[PDB]
């Protein structure tokens, strides 16, 4: 059968800047089956309020979905976003990078 | 407007 | 400028743990507008962006009615491409399906499209004259042969040239104030020492709708695809969308490089140069 490894990519709604309120973003793409795992990380901490996006399709057929919860960025503070997926032998951990 | 067509396989 | 209406549906089998879960939503260009899940709580087509939301009760009514015996439909298509895959009823399998249609400037009737995959794979397509078939297999020119019998590719072009682009005009003039616009591109570009030989150029495009845009580096003027890197597009969460392009440059070579931006919302394409 068909599987597609998803893509992953986490950043910011705005470029980030201390003290201002934003939104942190996990965006996977590019997967199939349709199944997937992701979780938003504060300092190695699973972020508990967080949304996502109705599951849709590209032209190719694999699936994306977008996470997204609030933050306020600091010097300090470490995010990430983990995924797991059946095309994956362990969870992948994505750090937050706020220049990417 | 959603399809109005259902057809089976 | 030109439009689209896309709904893109999934149904996925979990043997054991229920009924196929059936999940469609639709799309105005790149604004999602409505959704309908199996298994969320209310049973409804629901709205997701504000200009649908003016849509009265027999909306919702007919357009919840179409998802739902859609959804039972698809359940059958799983269970019939089963039988004629020789699969078993252990495992657990997808069947998607999008439909939808283009309009001009004038509203005039563009493209139709009917697809559908099984698995991830291209199972059946209505062709771009929306009179005949393509079919990706064997098991799936059943399937065709079917259909051609049923004159289905008629059925589906009445609705592609009628009802689909009636209701993509609708949308349009109700979501007159969003749904034509061009959010051009901010543009900044950031330089990153990487080591005391090099360093990275990045070239932002944020804040921008729709989706489409191009960005490219350049040397000397002249085009540069070594040492770059280019993510995909991605939503920013407000309705609009982000992509970066980056180059590897000799430190002190800074100036030789341009990144050049395209997209409608442009006046003219931009050439930058890092400042300083
Ligand atoms: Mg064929
Ligand atoms: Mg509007």
């Amino acid at each position: 059968m068909i599987q597609r490894t998803p893509k992953i990519q986490v950043y910011s709604r705005h470029p980030a800047e201390n003290g201002k309120s934003n939104f942190l973003n996990c965006y996977v793409s590019g997967f199939h089956p349709s199944d997937i795992e992701v979780d938003l990380l504060k300092n190695g901490e699973r972020i508990e309020k967080v949304e996502h996006s109705d599951l849709s399709f590209s032209k190719d057929w694999s699936f994306y979905l977008l996470y997204y919860t609030e933050f306020t960025p600091t010097e300090k503070d470490e995010y990430a976003c983990r995924v797991n997926h059946v095309t994956l032998s362990q969870p992948k951990i994505v750090k937050w990078d706020r220049d990417m | 407007y959603f399809s109005p067509i259902r057809v089976t396989f | 400028g030109s439009h689209s209406m896309r709904y893109f549906s999934t149904s996925v089998s979990r043997p054991g743990r229920g009924e196929p879960r059936f999940i469609a939503v639709g799309y105005v260009d790149d604004t999602q507008f409505v959704r309908f899940d199996s298994d969320a709580a209310s049973q409804r087509m629901e709205p997701r962006a504000p200009w649908i939301e003016q849509e009265g009760p027999e909306y919702w009514d007919e357009e919840t009615g179409k998802v739902k015996a859609h959804s039972q439909t698809d359940r059958e298509n799983l269970r019939i491409a089963l039988r004629y895959y020789n699969q078993s009823e252990a495992g657990s399998h997808t069947l998607q399906m999008m439909f939808g249609c283009d309009v001009g400037s004038d509203g005039r009737f563009l493209r139709g499209y009917h697809q559908y995959a099984y698995d991830g794979k291209d199972y059946i397509a209505l062709k771009e004259d929306l009179r005949s078939w393509t079919a990706a297999d064997m098991a799936a020119q059943i399937t065709k042969r079917k259909w051609e019998a049923a004159h289905v590719a008629e059925q589906q072009r009445a609705y592609l040239e009628g009802t689909c682009v009636d209701g993509l005009r609708r949308y349009l003039e109700n979501g007159k104030e969003t749904l034509q616009r061009t959010d051009p591109p901010k543009t900044h570009m950031t330089h990153h020492p990487i080591s005391d030989h090099e360093a990275t150029l990045r070239c932002w495009a944020l804040g921008f709708y729709p989706a489409e845009i191009t960005l490219t580096w350049q040397r000397d003027g002249e085009d540069q695809t070594q040492d770059t890197e280019l993510v995909e597009t991605r939503p920013a969460g407000d309705g609009t969308f982000q992509k970066w392009a980056a180059v590897v440059v000799p430190s002190g070579e800074e100036q030789r490089y341009t990144c050049h931006v395209q997209h409608e919302g442009l006046p003219k394409p931009l050439t930058l140069r890092w400042e300083p």
